[PDB]
């Protein structure tokens, strides 16, 4: 019955792309949360990028799938975006 | 993917659901997850758990009325399924008709399901009663690249009767 | 017998639903409906959303001759809120 500290949310970031990112943003918005997208350079025209309240390029200089697997860069964006 | 498993008896389906619950209770599973079984002649066998949401969650939302992704987020906020999220008890979870999901991709079935690439000239999406769309990357002008999956849009239908 | 509706007491009552009609009526111009060409038309989806489109698609020229309806949007959910 123990809830982790820091469970209250105002802003959520989806570490993904495409339909599932759009699906999560929709739920967030309906719950009153702001949203943050990440995108690789090659994925820069992805609908999910423009559905978030904010978005940030990740994985600069990498291959596109490696960009979406870039753990440290995704965390960097979550922290910078609040 | 379809829901529920309309070709199997409701007792047998219920037995499968209880087995999944028993496993999840035993380990104190938190958030959304799925338990997968193979089924053969009224026996069933565990194969895996996917400890995340799945692409086919959509059809379960339609036959239960439950918003699974919202639920995930509310659970992660520390909320109680029943008290705050509002889900009823197990025996009261709705079972409304059936639902089917197809994924529409650029896979070319006459070219060995090799995913096509290039620009989308025209994209007109249907609607109406019993239709749900969750779009990927498809809109007039979008360039499908070779770097990611070939999904354009997920289509679900739902109705009282499977047929 | 044939259509398959149940008896009256058995007709389902599931959640709630809302419908809005999206039109070219300009609310800052006395709801006068606008006319002209649609450059962009992106329709949302997801769980609890139903769309019944009128005449709206990228390229379509809205004329002054008929009603101003572009699309009917319905939402549905277990709870009204």
């Amino acid at each position: 019955g123990l809830v982790p500290r820091g469970s209250h949310m105002k802003k959520l970031l989806v570490a993904n792309r495409g339909e599932i990112a759009v699906r999560v943003f929709r739920a967030c918005n309906e719950l009153g949360l702001s949203t943050v997208a990440v995108y690789a350079r090659e994925d820069e025209y992805s609908v999910h990028r423009f559905k978030a309240d904010e978005s940030y390029l990740i994985g600069q200089g990498k291959k596109p799938i490696d960009a979406y697997l870039d753990i440290d860069d995704i965390i960097r964006v979550a922290l910078e975006s609040g | 993917e379809i829901a529920p498993a309309v070709g199997l008896s409701p007792d047998f389906r219920n037995e499968i659901c209880e087995a999944a619950v028993k496993l999840c209770k035993n380990v104190g599973y938190v958030n959304a997850g799925t338990v997968e079984f193979l089924v053969k002649d009224d026996k069933f066998y565990f194969i895996e758990v996917n400890p995340r949401v799945q692409v086919e969650h959509t059809i379960t939302e339609l036959i239960t009325g439950v918003d699974i992704v919202q639920a995930q987020i509310l659970i992660a906020q520390g909320k109680d399924l029943h008290r705050e999220i509002g889900l009823p008890a197990q025996s009261e979870i709705p079972l409304l008709g059936s639902a089917i999901q197809c994924r529409i991709t650029t896979e070319d079935p006459q070219n060995g399901f090799l995913p096509d690439t290039g620009k989308i000239d025209t994209y007109r999406s249907p609607g109406g009663f019993g239709i749900r769309l969750d779009v990927g990357n498809a809109y007039a002008g979008y360039e499908v690249t070779p770097y990611f999956d070939s999904l354009l849009v997920k289509v679900c239908t739902f109705a009282n009767e499977f047929s």
